[PDB]
């Protein structure tokens, strides 16, 4: 996004090279994973063979002008295959040149001399040797070039795409850290806030550090040597990033953090634009992370919902999901042309090319043009189409969804590890002994449970937990006793509870869960109501959203987020120590609920979750988290109290915004 | 020294070959005409 | 004292094809699959076993309408369901 | 044509070492004397 200006004064060179890399891309080295791109239901090659040209000739420029470090002898038997194979690669550039002339090496001895495709500095060394060195060089490339212009291309009958690969592959392994990025600095800080630790790790000496950013590992960093890399992170378990002035802040989704100096602002932003662009490429295709270093595209793409240039069948098999109603409609910008975005609606599934030109947007086939996509898609949207025989109105676009799988993404062996785990219809759970628990006092009610206190023995020994029983009453709803059992078994998070088990004993089923004895964060918030500061909110919101992100990558769905179902951990209100928060866990789920009791839950509840209960997914928490933010503010102040459950319900009926 | 010692690059083989992505294939059709209530 | 089978100890070799072979540890889990009461249709009596009814019955949407047995627990033994 | 070309044995260095079991400690005692009812 940055922007320049020409005042008839300024002068400025620049070079268009290609940034971003992925080592191992060709799969010759078998040694290692090869990566590729996913394909629809063999693997997709990642570049494009336009692309491939391009990148040789950058590849080419960089060696020659020893932009790219050389790597360094380590005696003299390699110090000398080095240099031979260096010029062995001078021997398959000039190859490939004549190749692709149309030419055969007599043809054209005119302009050949290896001196021309070496580093500079290995042809400065040479120089200052003997002179029957220099014959001898001379005699031995000769000869290569005359067996491999002759003999090779017919004992392996490489065309002229055949080379480009094997000369990538080898400048691959003969330079010196290739496709990677490495940083200097003089100050780093590394961040920990486990519970009640605060661990500020480093220290204030004066040594120096370099940070380095590759593709296919992440972000490594060490001392300089007057050693091995320490591993921080990979790129999907990134949150988000902040620039202080010259001082850049990485923030990961287990609170842990990275603060480090460079040298100017404009150096920050070099440094957020790779791991922000890495991020798109890995992890997400619809997202940006830092706001200084957004590019105008997908901004104006998040604005509208038009998807990138995504393949046909992903765009058909996303209308097949939400039932092929008449009306619904896919953008998505064409795969060859940088003004058309391909509306395709739903069988039949037709297409329509919309042309975009100097900001100004306008349907094919019309003279009448809009200055905004979206006062073109309003004006089309009260119209009735014809084609062929068929007529049909649009109702409702399709938008895009997070980490939705695609053509876009690129697969990587790190990565692999990331993705979710396949939990159709498994229900399990750790069974505990009737044996090793010991019942205590009541404690109160909930939402046909009953709690009581308890001890739990030989799992140290004499450890106090929470013990939570289902009524007698409702065992009916057995089933979603035992689907939340096993949800909470898959979850680690530091702001979650722990789930020891279940416990069977004679026909009850009884849930064992930590004790935290701060209690409920409402009480604790009424009774405090003057000494709340705002820092303080702000971090209990912190967390809360932290964790929220934590489910939502997991495609896990938490029903009750609310002030009740927040216990703290540590009150943090006396002294510079932030409070501490864990979020309890989901009870008994919406789905087995009267109409009534619906109500009640307004406007904690979504409203598409009030007009049917099926339609209950991930993005109903994002309304909760919306409700209890302004819950936090107001000192856990009862919102929409003394409305009666009609006004309830014609508030959610008249669309009417609930709260401000 | 190295007059006594001659040998072919070892990068002057090749094996398994390898390919890129072609390109994809250009298709789109338009019948729109439109109406008003 | 005598002897168990597969009995580790030193006399053995590990390796890594054999290596696969080891048993999995399964101490206290408890896991099995859903089926959801809609794609279930009862029939007919066909006997009682140990505290235990059993019907005959079809199962749907595994091809398509297929033969299985159902076996239930008595109402009045409910206390065993572990 | 074997004289052009002079190479150590690729099997002549060595690096990682390596070791076997070195025995067990023999070790036994005797307190054995026997009563009869
Ligand atoms: N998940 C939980 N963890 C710790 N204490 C809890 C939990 N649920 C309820 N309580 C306790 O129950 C009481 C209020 O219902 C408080 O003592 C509170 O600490």
């Amino acid at each position: 996004n940055r922007i320049i200006t020409v005042d008839d004064k300024t002068s400025l060179r620049l070079h268009y090279r290609m940034r971003f890399y992925f080592t191992n891309w060709h799969g010759t080295n078998d040694n290692e994973q090869s990566v590729w791109r996913h394909s629809p239901k063999e693997a997709t090659p990642l570049l494009d063979a336009s692309s491939l040209e391009y990148l040789f000739a950058q590849g080419q420029y960089d060696l020659i002008k020893c932009l790219a470090p050389i790597r360094d002898p380590k005696t003299e038997q390699d110090g000398h295959d080095i240099e031979n194979e260096c010029l062995g690669m001078a021997v398959l550039a000039i190859s490939h040149y004549a190749m692709m002339k149309k030419m055969q090496l007599p043809e054209l001895p005119k302009d050949i001399s290896y001196k021309r495709y070496i580093p500079e500095t290995l042809n400065k060394s040479i120089r200052q040797r003997n002179l029957l060195t220099r014959m001898r060089i001379n005699n031995v490339f000769k000869d290569f070039l005359k067996e491999f212009n002759n003999k090779t291309i017919c004992d392996s009958s490489v065309s002229t795409h055949d080379l480009k690969v094997k000369y990538l592959a080898t400048l691959e392994t003969l330079t010196k850290h290739y496709g990677a990025e490495i940083f200097e600095t003089s100050m780093l800080l590394i961040s920990s806030e486990n519970e009640l630790s605060r661990c500020h790790s480093n220290d204030s000496g004066n040594v120096l550090y370099e940070v380095m950013v590759t593709g296919n590992l992440g972000i490594q960093w060490r001392q300089k040597p007057n050693e091995e890399w320490n591993n921080f992170s990979y790129f999907p378990e990134i949150t988000h990033i902040v620039i202080k002035e010259s001082v850049v802040s990485i923030n990961k989704q287990d609170n842990k953090n990275m603060e480090l100096k460079l040298s100017s602002r404009e150096e920050a932003l070099s440094f957020v634009s790779l791991v922000d662009g890495y991020f798109r490429l890995t992890a997400d295709a619809h997202h940006y992370l830092c706001t200084d270093v957004a590019p105008p595209l997908i901004v104006h793409n998040i604005q509208n919902g038009c998807h990138g240039p995504i393949c046909t069948e992903y765009a058909i098999n996303k209308l097949r999901q939400e039932g092929s109603e008449e009306g619904m409609y896919v953008l998505r910008w064409s795969c060859t042309d940088f003004d058309n975005i391909l509306m395709t609606v739903t069988k039949q599934f037709k297409n329509f090319q919309i042309e975009v030109q100097k900001g100004r947007y306008s349907l094919h086939g019309s003279m009448d043009h809009f200055p905004s996509l979206r006062d073109l898609m309003n004006h089309l949207k009260k119209q009735i189409l014809r084609t062929d025989n068929i007529s049909f109105v649009l109702k409702r676009c399709c938008q895009p969804k997070p980490r939705e799988i695609s053509n876009l993404l690129v697969a990587t062996k790190k990565a692999q590890e990331w993705q979710p785990v396949y939990s159709m219809s498994q229900l399990s759970f750790d069974r505990i002994l009737k044996k090793d628990i010991i019942q205590g006092e009541h404690l109160g009610r909930g939402t046909r449970t009953h709690i009581y206190s308890g001890t739990l023995l030989d799992y140290e020994k004499k450890i106090k937990v929470i013990l939570k029983v289902l009524d007698p009453s409702h065992r009916d709803i057995s089933l979603a006793f035992f689907e939340a059992a096993s949800m909470m078994r898959q979850v680690s998070h530091k702001h979650i509870v722990y789930l020891y088990g279940v416990c069977f004993r004679d026909v009850e089923n009884i849930m064992v869960e930590e004790f935290v004895e701060g209690g409920p964060l409402d009480l604790f918030m009424h009774r405090k109501s003057d000494a709340l500061t705002t820092p303080w909110k702000f971090k209990v919101a912190k967390q809360l959203a932290s964790a929220l992100s934590y489910l939502e990558d997991k495609d896990l769905v938490h029903g009750n987020v609310c002030t009740k179902n927040l216990l703290l951990a540590r009150e943090g209100i006396d002294s510079d120590i932030g409070p501490f928060i864990k979020l309890s866990d989901p009870g008994i789920p919406v789905s087995v609920l009267t109409r009534q009791e619906c109500i009640e839950r307004i406007p904690w509840i979504a409203p598409e979750c009030v007009e049917d209960s099926k339609n209950l997914s991930v993005a109903a928490d994002k309304w909760s988290f919306g409700t209890t933010l302004w819950e936090i503010c107001y000192n856990g102040e009862i919102p929409l109290k003394d409305k009666t459950l009609i006004e309830k319900e014609r508030f959610y009926e008249s669309r009417c915004r609930p709260v401000t | 020294p190295w007059f006594q010692g001659v040998k072919t690059p070892r990068a002057l083989d090749f094996s398994e070959y390898r390919y890129p992505v072609a390109t994809f294939q250009p298709s789109g059709p338009e019948f729109s005409d439109d109406l008003i209530l």
